[PDB]
């Protein structure tokens, strides 16, 4: 195995923490938001694919036990794809307009609401931690550390 | 009427030296800071001239010898080939995006 | 659109205004166009870095 | 050590006019990473002002 079987406990414990019945079932989207949560921050193609079903359209139909999470996971950790900080940093910097990096904030949430995978802007309202004023920028070093340390 | 209109006024003439020339061109240190995504393990990190940089980059993306032409201070490209890079770039910077 | 703190400003709109007038002053009817340019104008919009 | 690099720039003669050129930007790569500055944008002062 990857995994260390003695640390299942602790997965075991935590998947018993959401507001559900907790009866050794969870569903597709459930099984979803816990790998988002716990797990490392995996993408819909990742969770469609490794242990999923891409003709699947409804996730609040499909279902799956407790056992079943640890294989998802243990295959994550092995096929994942995650880039380095540099990456995400040259991406957000391409942005840039002054060259410092201190674009206003309407910028990221526009690239985050619209380009790639188009997140919700109220979701994105909290992460902006950002303080509006006459300037309103937002420096890119801090906020994608912080976003990236997970 | 349209006939002698675009003849006299060169669309024709302009369009011929569109493809046969390169109508884009990039500066060496642009090209670099630009189109970095594409060929990352293809440059040191250390420092080196940008005329240098651009030949590796170029040797990477397996472009055909007829489709650039370096010059002494910036990148030729024919038409069609710069536009290209763009399309392979924002894939690039869309999946940096995900 | 790219401002947002000062969305619609008084610049951006009159610049459209600006035109309309210099137009009506001396365009019209002619014998092969309805709304002919009497003066020649070049327009420059400046911009900020 | 931005000061050291400054006129390492070995700048060549075009042999078709009289303009400066510089075909290894090394140095001057250093310089604005030393200093903090952008290379495109100092060259272009440099051989454009
Ligand atoms: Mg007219």
């Amino acid at each position: 195995c990857d995994f260390s079987e003695e640390q299942t406990a602790e997965f075991k414990e935590a998947f018993q923490l959401f507001d559900r019945t907790g009866d050794g079932k969870i569903l597709y989207s459930q099984c979803g938001d816990v790998m988002r949560a716990l797990g490392q921050n995996p993408t819909n193609a990742e969770v469609m694919k490794v242990l999923g079903n891409p003709k699947s359209d409804e996730m609040n139909l499909k279902t799956l036990k407790f056992e079943q999470f640890l294989p998802m996971m243990q295959t994550i950790a092995k096929n994942k794809d995650q880039g380095c900080f540099e990456d995400y940093v040259e991406g957000l910097r391409v942005f840039d307009k002054e060259g410092n990096g201190t674009v206003m904030g309407a910028e990221i949430r526009h690239v985050l609401v619209t380009l790639g995978e188009k997140m919700t802007e109220e979701e994105v309202e909290q992460l902006v931690a950002g303080h509006e004023d006459s300037n309103g920028c937002i420096n890119y070093e801090e906020l994608v550390r912080m976003v990236l340390s997970g | 009427l349209v006939l002698d209109q675009l003849r006299c006024n060169g669309v024709l003439e302009g369009i011929r030296i569109c493809r046969q020339g390169f109508p884009n061109r990039v500066v060496f240190q642009e090209f670099r800071q630009r189109y970095e995504i594409l060929t990352p393990n293809s440059i040191p990190k250390g420092f080196m001239d940008g005329k240098q940089a651009c030949v590796l980059m170029i040797k990477a993306l397996e472009l055909d010898s007829n489709l650039y032409r370096i010059g002494q201070s910036k990148v030729f490209f024919r038409a069609g080939v710069l536009a290209h890079l763009e399309e392979e770039r924002d894939l690039k910077i869309t999946d940096v995006i995900i | 659109s790219h401002k947002s703190k000062k969305d619609q400003g008084e610049l951006e709109r009159q610049l459209l205004q600006a035109n309309p007038i210099l137009e009506a002053f001396g365009n019209a009817k002619t014998v092969k166009n309805d709304n002919s340019s009497r003066f020649g104008k070049f327009i420059r919009i400046n911009f900020d870095v | 050590s931005g000061v050291l690099q400054l006129g390492n720039i070995v700048f060549k003669k075009e042999r078709n006019t009289d303009q400066a050129s510089m075909p290894d930007n090394t140095a001057a790569q250093k310089v604005s990473h030393l200093l903090g500055i952008n290379v495109t944008d100092f060259t272009r002062g440099i051989l454009t002002p």
